[PDB]
RNA sequence: CGGGCGCAGAUCUUGGUGGUAGUAGCAAAUAUUCAAACGAGAGCUUUGAAGGCCGAAGUGGAGAAGGGUUCCAUGUGAAC
């Protein structure tokens, strides 16, 4: 189908590895933001403030190795836009990651 | 809009810093029509306008060394 | 300075009031021959001395 | 007003004009020459993408300089740059002789460039501060515009 | 008949314009990010959240000299 959310578990540090210290939070949203693209064929990714904070939860430069992430392509709905669609990315809290495999979930 | 002239003339309400004014981001049509310092007093009586705690300094530590 | 003298504060309110761009009758009354007030100065780029 | 290059068949022809627009006059004639013979959607569709950098202009004369890209090959050619300023100025000039041409009653999807020149206007003055207590000229290179589009 | 009467030069004078050249350059004092709002238009404005810095010999709060309206509200976005 067209909208469609699935699960993701992003593998951030082999995204921003040889990063400068200043640069690697900031590097890391875009890589995020890259990976919603390449998945989600589409572009106009909106990433939820929630993962923003998840993110830079250790600093600007002890970024997370993973992050399980959440990517529930909408419909702009509105028209004024020439996206019809986005990928509004979300934060996903979990204990662990081992074993966490790609799954889609349900509405 | 710029919400630079409430924020200034919360933070005198208030008497507090312009880093503890909290202006109520769904509400920023409201607080742009605050010209005065006393509709930045109704928007705080109504709560759109709150003076954010100060950042928790403990001295548990020191007082535990 | 916030502590002026009288005459001193009476020179710098009459460069307040030369500070004003033509009006714009002007301009159509001489013929567009005064095109602006080239007399204009900044606090800035221009001292009073 | 007072072109060159007057038409073959004033009929079936619009013009556009600027002047004194502020870009600059060798980013916007290294782009005029790249739009010139194209189809008047062709060329919004070629400075659209550089824009967004998916295909370069060829810098041929004022090549002093700029680097070199993958995309300049299509051009048969080792220089090319992306001056999104001149080919948002271009562009909005099309988007003009386009709306000519429609209250001149022409056929917009058969338009295409036939004439286009950019002129330089003349030049802004700024100043910057150099060492040794000197001012240096900050000048401005601003530019003439004017195109010609003739159906096909 | 009378000259302030003929220019390529004088590191000539004044004004204008080139090549250099879309070049040098816009590299001192750790830092930004997400979302939203207004808007034709947003890395830069505003709001919130996040993460940072100045760390009270402050990048804080008030004066003197000096500046002279630079203060404040609103509007504009040509020029700077
Ligand atoms: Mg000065
Ligand atoms: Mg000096
Ligand atoms: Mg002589
Ligand atoms: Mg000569
Ligand atoms: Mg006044």
């Amino acid at each position: 189908n067209e909208v469609v959310t699935r699960e993701y578990t992003i593998n951030i540090h082999k995204r921003i590895h040889g990063i400068s210290f200043k640069r690697r939070a900031p590097r890391a949203l875009k890589e995020i933001r890259k990976f919603a693209v390449k998945e989600m064929g589409t572009p106009d990714v909106r990433i939820d403030t929630r993962l923003n904070k998840a993110v830079w939860a250790k600093g600007v430069r002890n970024v997370p190795y993973r992050m399980r992430v959440r990517l529930s392509r909408k419909r702009n709905e509105d028209e004024d836009s020439p996206n019809k669609l986005y990928t509004l990315v979300t934060y996903v809290p979990v204990t662990t990651y081992k074993g966490l495999q790609t799954v889609n979930v349900d509405e | 809009s710029m919400l630079r002239l409430q924020k200034r003339l919360a933070s005198s309400v208030l008497r507090c810093g312009k880093k503890k004014v909290w202006l109520d981001p769904n509400e920023t049509n409201e607080i742009a029509n605050a010209n005065s310092r006393q509709q930045i007093r109704k928007l705080v009586k109504d709560g759109l306008i709150i003076k954010k705690p100060v950042t928790v300094h403990s001295r548990a530590r020191c007082r535990k060394n | 300075a916030s502590h002026k003298t009288f005459r001193i504060k009476r020179f710098l309110a009459k460069k307040q009031k030369q500070n004003r761009p033509i009006p714009q009758w002007i301009r159509m009354k001489t013929g567009n021959k005064i095109r602006y007030n080239s007399k204009r100065r900044h606090w800035r780029r221009t001292k009073l001395g | 007003v007072r072109y060159s290059l007057d038409p073959e068949n004033p009929t079936k022809s619009c013009k556009s004009r600027g002047s004194n627009l502020r870009v600059h006059f060798k980013n916007t004639r290294e782009t005029a020459q790249a739009i010139k013979g194209m189809h008047i959607r062709k060329a919004n569709k070629y400075l659209k993408d550089v824009i967004v950098k998916h295909q370069c202009v060829p810098f041929r004369r004022y090549n002093g300089g700029v680097g070199r890209c993958a995309q300049a090959k299509q051009h048969d050619w080792t220089q090319g740059r992306w001056p999104k300023k001149s080919a948002e100025f271009l562009l909005h000039m099309l988007k003009n002789a386009e709306s000519n041409a429609e209250l001149k009653g022409l056929d917009v999807d058969s338009l295409v460039i036939e004439h286009i020149q950019v002129n330089k206007a003349p030049k802004m003055r700024r100043r910057t501060y150099r060492a040794h207590g000197r001012i240096n000229p900050y000048m401005s290179s601003p530019c003439h515009i004017e195109m010609i589009l003739t159906e096909k």
